[PDB]
């Protein structure tokens, strides 16, 4: 309490009733003469002392301020994603113990949990005399924090086969009343002296002052203590993984990071929206990192609804190509073997995922999105992305981006793989999405709708009769084959179906509509009429939008009021317009019932009476986005 | 697990008040284990007559035929010693104890019962770095330097020297010459082994009662007085039973004799079952497990209660530590089981609750014992088990004149004579709200003066630590009112205060019965009540942008009756810590994310009745900005 | 008696809430899930999207007089409670026991 160290390298006083030492030190730093006047082993350790200071982002006085660039660096492999370095590092013998310290933390991070929890503790049996008593004392905590992972995560992995069970015994009967909370209080006279501000880290809930900071971010707000908190992330996080401290993986960690970028997020688009008056968050690598590893998907997506990412814009994105290049790679050669350690299984896929998911908003090459399209399509393992989802997270990774026809070539490839699994006649297609890989063969002919398979085309010169799942999958299939084995498809033509020309013909073909099909439909609705004295929204949109060519639902008015709503707008009742049916209906037609006045006007006075007197906002919006 | 229980059920008297007597000195903290050379044999540990064998193979050659006696284990070596001198006999030293045997469970259920200090007469390192494996640093205490450079206060006092610096017969007592004149080679570890003995409860575990050291203890407590020292106590396991003139004549020297051959059956050889017999036998013992009498519940419960009888208002989240994670006290007077291996004591509370016939059943002191601890579990919230659910209608009633604004009835409190210090308190307490600092700083002080001896020592405690609080009001009020004088004074009253030692230094009943009165003296002490409430703010804010018109239950009740729940534990206690800038941020930031959030799930489209008392919170612990900020958004 | 989980997702009108339904449209072990893509590429014209589970898909004709209903919790026949929730909404499956939401 002799200054006041502020984040971003400037120095103020506070209760110095001394010589003002640190003021002389800078008076040392810039002063050529005054360093000549010293004697030499102080030269020395003034050299080192300069070394420290230039280190750990400290640089002056607040009264010679200037051009105070802050950025971080951190410079440790286990924060990049570096996996392989890490390996390479850990079968590589070491010659001190603090390469053991760091060796012991990096198998750690990669699940490897039983061999770092030993090389925990052969340090403390050979380094325990004085080397500084600092990998005695963070190792001693490393150890137990490696511990703590170790017995929670047998907690709920049983209630597959984590660790064995005399290694779980061995532990036991190790630690088995470690109490943290006197491990400093029973460090020696130098020690607790020289190290009294190595104490919070054997304390289990140590960030929370910081949190109480976000507060006042949250509440009742030139420069602000937003860069502030900022660098006050990039200040703990700086320090934990640097100094290779376990206490990263734990939960109160992973709340930090997730309610301080949480707010920050929220406040820069607070600080956007500003704008009753008068018509930054700059988001590079690091943030992409932090999004990518300290949220889960759920809270990426909670970032996208209530604080707007379209004006976040990213940089440095060619670093952002080399991470998610990194994990493309390394789910790659971690599912292209049987390589499963399952802990760091869990870990990595939730990074994976997380980062895939936020990766839609960076722009890339063509080569690196051949890369993460190809390991998210194939070498991508199962239970966490099914092909519906990974048509949501492939969809994203191609919406904004004009696809270069290699990732054509790519999702042709597993089409193919597709089809040719489709052979078993037991094949059950999850994706409890709804998505299917009709809607792979729908997004090729969104972007190249002139294009043609080669080995689908094989295959449909090959399919008689006898495989009836691979059919019908390849007939959801459809647009991309060529015309005669189109016909040799064709071979099975469809039925008397309505709504199942729909849902059993889910490739359009009202391009190709039948003029019998106008006339089944007159069948159907006589049908409905003599059983009406005694599914269809969709024809009745049909005639809305005058896909098809029929004047006979003139004299069907009644058996439907949605029906009444698309055939005849003038002289339907809008008295008796129901409302729901208003949020089942998309773009096109919410943007083509506005083209109809008739229609148009009357649903905006319902939908005024509706918003006024309720509050809902799905109301709101389809007032305001689209009609008017 | 059920033959233990019904070896307690087969004890006589003074077997069982023994056991009490070292539980109890355990949960206080003064158990002091005096452990030898048994403890150590069964790690497989090289014993001293097979030393003393070898060294006969190098002095006499041919093996020895017959008996070893006692001094043979001393001359034997010595003669070695005087023959082939120094680094001979260290190289025996370190073959036969360079060793890595582990560690047996015996010093695990030795290491269980939280001693103070453990002193031991072996030459290993097995029960140190059995504690170096756990986490409780025993000071490593061997040779005379260790002792001023000692770096704790829980000792590992090996009082005839370790193998730990080199294999050489100069830091152990191993020869005959070296047992002789000890008491000149290291004077001070005697008088530290003899300190702590004085002060603690000596349990004797690994001997037999002829072992030297024991009857050279025995010779020093005949040589002290009578009444002073407290009698130790001497755990036996032998493969013969005691008999009865050794019982009357070592009781009568001073030890208290607990036999484990005599309490179990066993072998001639099965020594572990034995320690483990009486030293498991004084573990579940610990554990409540063989409390089963109704009258012994009560006991236990008015036993860790009435110490909060003098409180006025006891947080549930502290009455979780009360009872220390033996349940989960959640805020709505509903009780679950959590980590209770025992009896279930407050479920058979429960039970004596309802039940009328069960009343009946009990004595007359723990009926009214019965009646009192009635009383206060109806009085602060908590009122039956999650079995057994129902109408869980909360409310708060918070009984304090200084909550609902009532100035006038305070101050006609206050010029109102007192006869009763806890009365006092509350006074001091008021004229501490009404801006009259100086009185109630020196009212504080009076209390200190006039209640110090033993009246609960929560009207020492508290008192205490509201001057404290009152005097950084007063302190920080003149930074940016009194006279100069008055500030010369605290100054030089409260002049380098630490708050962060008064608890440990509160006397030995305070620490025990009070362990929930701790955080008072902490600086920052509600926090953790602030990251439930991101969890509010996080994915209970991610519903309103779909519609999902849930009508379920959620942490939002829960969090509004831990405000009611934190805020009447500091105004009914009367507690000047709810000034400070801490607290005014909690209900800030607690209300702020509370009317948000309802306002969150009422806009759910696509409750918060606001009675009385949050009026008032509004009303006080927010600014007129903050509710101008409530009405924008 | 289990409407401590009955939600009202009110997008597309449902009910999410985990029924097990028993059909005659006759099979046993029905549950059902729906989209809300509205911003669907070539997948009619609707913003949901039902996906019939039979223990994966029916591959589906679908007319669905609803036979039994049981909770999945207390077992609990919630027939009439269906009923009455298809007794006032005018949409397709009132009772959808996952809403995905795209």
């Amino acid at each position: 309490y002799d200054y006041h160290f502020e984040v971003n390298g400037t120095v103020v006083r506070h209760k110095n009733k001394g010589f003002g030492y640190m003021e002389r030190f800078f008076e040392l730093k810039e002063s050529c003469d005054e360093r000549s006047k010293l004697s030499k082993k102080q030269y020395e350790r003034f050299n080192a002392l300069f070394n420290f200071f230039e280190k750990n982002g400290v640089i002056c006085m607040a009264k010679d301020a200037g051009t105070l660039n802050t950025s971080i660096e951190i410079n440790s492999l286990a924060y990049h994603g570096k996996y392989d370095v890490m390996k390479k590092f850990i079968e590589e013998q070491s010659v001190s113990i603090e390469d053991d310290y760091k060796k012991a933390f990096f198998l750690a991070c990669l699940g490897r949990w039983e061999e770092s929890y030993d090389l925990y503790s052969n340090i403390i049996l050979n380094s325990i005399d004085e080397s500084n008593g600092c990998v005695y004392y963070l190792s001693q905590i490393n150890r137990y924090r490696i511990y703590q992972s170790i017995t929670q995560a047998v907690t709920q992995f049983n209630g597959y086969k984590p660790f064995t069970d005399e290694f779980l015994a061995r532990i036991e009967r190790e630690m088995t009343n470690f109490n943290i909370d006197d491990l400093f209080n029973g460090m020696p006279f130098e020690f607790q002296k020289k190290y009294k501000i190595l104490e919070f880290l054997s304390d289990n809930q140590f960030l929370y002052d910081d949190t109480v900071k976000l507060f006042e971010l949250t509440n009742k707000v030139g420069m602000s203590s937003d860069i502030v908190v900022l660098l006050r992330l990039y200040d703990n996080l700086r320090f934990l993984y640097e100094n290779c401290l376990w206490s990263v993986s734990f939960h109160e960690f992973h709340q930090y990071i997730r309610n301080s970028m949480s707010l920050l997020i929220e406040k820069a688009e607070y600080e956007r929206t500003r704008d009753i008056d008068e018509l930054g968050f700059f988001m590079e690598y690091y943030d992409f990192v932090n999004i990518s590893r300290h949220f889960k998907i759920d809270d990426i997506k909670n970032l996208e609804r209530s604080c707007s990412i379209d004006k976040i814009r990213f940089g440095e994105q060619e670093k952002i190509e080399e991470y998610l290049v990194g994990i493309a790679e390394e789910i790659t050669k971690q599912f292209s073997a049987n390589g499963m350690n399952v802990v760091f299984y869990t870990q990595f896929i939730s990074e994976a995922k997380a980062a895939l998911y936020f990766a839609k908003y960076v722009k890339l090459s063509e080569e690196g999105l051949g890369k993460i399209v190809k390991a998210l399509l194939f070498y991508f393992p199962e239970r966490d992305l099914d092909i519906g989802k990974r048509y949501v997270w492939l969809e994203r990774l191609t919406k904004c981006n004009e696809l270069p026809k290699s990732i054509i070539s790519i999702i042709d490839d597993f089409l193919v793989l597709q089809a040719e699994k489709h052979i078993d006649q037991n094949y059950s297609e999850v994706s409890s999405n709804g998505l299917y890989s009709r809607d792979y063969g729908a997004l090729i002919k969104h972007f190249e709708k002139n294009f043609i398979s080669k080995r689908l085309s094989e295959i449909t010169l090959c399919l008689t009769q006898d495989k009836q799942k691979q059919i019908d999958f390849l007939f959801k299939l459809l647009p991309l084959l060529s015309t005669n084995a189109k016909s040799h498809l064709l071979s099975f033509k469809s039925v008397e179906n309505i709504n199942d020309l729909m849902n059993g013909i889910r490739i359009g073909l009202i391009d190709e509509f039948t003029p019998e099909h106008e006339e089944l439909i007159i069948e159907y609705l006589e049908t409905r009429k003599v059983n009406y004295i005694v599914y269809m929204s969709t024809f009745g949109i049909w005639y809305f939008l005058e896909e098809i060519n029929n004047s006979k639902m003139e004299e069907f008015i009644g058996m439907d009021d949605q029906y009444d709503f698309f055939v005849d707008p003038e002289n339907f009742d809008y008295k008796k317009f129901i409302p729901s049916w208003l949020k089942n209906y998309n773009d096109k037609l919410l943007g083509k019932i506005a083209g109809n006045k008739h229609m148009k006007h009357h649903v905006i006075e319902v939908l005024k009476e509706r918003v006024k007197n309720s509050n809902d906002k799905r109301y709101l919006e389809i007032l305001m986005n689209y009609f008017i | 697990g059920e033959k233990l229980k019904e070896v307690f059920l087969m004890l006589d008297n003074n077997v069982v008040e023994c056991i009490k007597e070292i539980t109890e000195s355990s949960r206080n903290g003064k158990l002091v284990f005096f452990v030898g050379a048994g403890v150590s044999t069964l790690s497989d540990y090289p014993q001293w007559w097979r030393l003393v064998d070898k060294y006969h193979e190098e002095l006499y050659g041919s093996p020895k035929k017959g008996n070893y006696s006692s001094d043979e284990y001393l001359r034997i070596p010595q003669i070695f010693y005087n023959v082939k001198g120094e680094m001979a006999f260290d190289g025996i030293l370190k073959d036969f104890f360079q060793v890595d045997k582990p560690t047996n469970p015996i010093h695990d259920k030795i290491l269980a019962m939280n001693p103070a200090h453990v002193i031991t007469t072996n030459y290993d390192n097995l029960i140190d770095t059995a504690c170096w494996k756990r986490g409780k640093y025993f000071s490593v205490i061997s040779a005379e330097e260790d002792v001023a450079n000692a770096t704790s206060s829980r000792y590992l006092l090996k009082v005839h020297g370790d193998f730990r610096k080199g294999f050489k017969g100069e830091n152990v007592v191993l020869k005959e010459d070296d047992y002789l004149n000890y008491d000149q080679n290291y004077p001070l570890i005697s008088n530290l082994m003899k300190t702590i003995i004085a002060t603690h409860t000596i349990v004797f575990i690994g001997y037999g009662l002829g072992d030297y050291n024991i009857n050279m203890l025995l010779n020093w407590v005949r040589k002290l007085q009578k009444d002073s020292f407290h009698k130790p106590f001497f755990i036996r396991t032998d493969p013969s039973p005691i008999e009865n003139e050794t019982l009357i004549y070592y009781e009568n020297k001073g030890l208290r004799i607990i036999d484990a051959a005599s309490l179990i059956d066993s072998n001639e050889y099965d020594y572990l079952e034995r320690y483990s017999a009486v030293m498991d036998l004084l573990i579940e013992s610990q554990e409540n497990k063989f409390i089963t009498k109704d009258d012994e519940v009560i006991d236990y419960i008015y036993g860790k209660i009435s110490p909060l009888f003098a409180l006025q208002y006891i947080r549930k989240i502290d009455l979780k530590h009360v009872f220390e994670y033996d349940y989960h006290f959640e805020v709505n007077g509903t009780v679950v089981r959590h980590k209770n291996k025992g009896f279930g004591y407050m479920e058979r509370f429960f039970e004596l609750k309802e039940s009328c016939d069960e009343r009946s059943k009990l004595s007359k002191k723990q009926y009214e014992r019965f009646n009192a601890l009635f009383n206060f579990f109806e009085k602060n919230g908590v009122i039956c088990m999650a079995k057994d659910a129902g109408t869980l209608n909360t409310s708060i009633e918070i009984n304090s004149l200084a909550y609902h604004g009532k100035y006038d009835v305070m101050k006609k409190f206050i010029e109102e004579q007192s006869v009763s210090i806890e009365d006092d308190y509350k006074k001091a307490f008021f004229l501490a709200c009404l801006g009259r600092w100086e009185e109630s700083y020196d009212l504080y002080s009076n209390i200190i003066l006039n209640s110090i001896d033993e009246s609960n020592g929560c009207v020492y405690y508290l008192s205490q630590i509201n001057r404290y609080r009152i005097y950084q009001s007063i302190t920080q009020a003149v930074t940016q009112p009194f006279t100069d004088e008055f500030l010369a004074r605290i100054e030089r009253e409260m002049t380098n205060f630490n708050i962060d030692d008064l608890f440990n230094g509160m006397p030995f009943e305070f620490q025990k019965k009070y362990k929930i009165l701790e955080f008072l003296s902490d600086n920052q002490f509600l926090y953790d009540d602030t990251v439930k409430l991101f969890e509010l703010t996080n994915k209970v804010r991610s519903e309103m942008s779909e519609g999902s018109y849930s009508f379920g239950m959620s942490s939002d009740i829960v969090v509004l009756l831990r405000l009611y729940d934190n805020l009447r534990f500091l105004y009914e206690n009367c507690l000047w810590s709810v000034s400070f800038h801490e607290f005014h941020q909690y209900i800030r930031n607690s209300m702020s994310l509370l009317i948000e959030k309802a306002e969150y799930e009422r806009t759910r489209d696509i409750g918060f009745f606001m009675e009385y008392y949050d009026f008032v919170n509004i009303s006080r612990h927010f600014k007129i900005d903050d509710i101008k900020n409530l009405e924008r958004s | 008696g289990a409407t401590h989980d009955l939600v009202y997702h009110s997008k597309i009108n449902t009910f999410v809430w985990d029924v097990e339904f028993d059909i005659v449209l006759e099979l046993n072990k029905c549950y059902f899930v729906k989209c809300f893509n509205p911003y669907r590429i070539n997948g009619d014209f609707a913003v949901s999207s039902i996906d019939i589970f039979s223990e994966g898909k029916r591959l589906l004709e679908f007319n669905f007089k609803i036979t039994k209903a049981v909770h999945v919790a207390t077992s609990k026949d919630v027939t009439e409670i269906v009923l009455h929730l298809s007794e006032r909404i005018s949409s397709p499956f009132p009772i959808v026991k996952e809403v995905v939401y795209l």
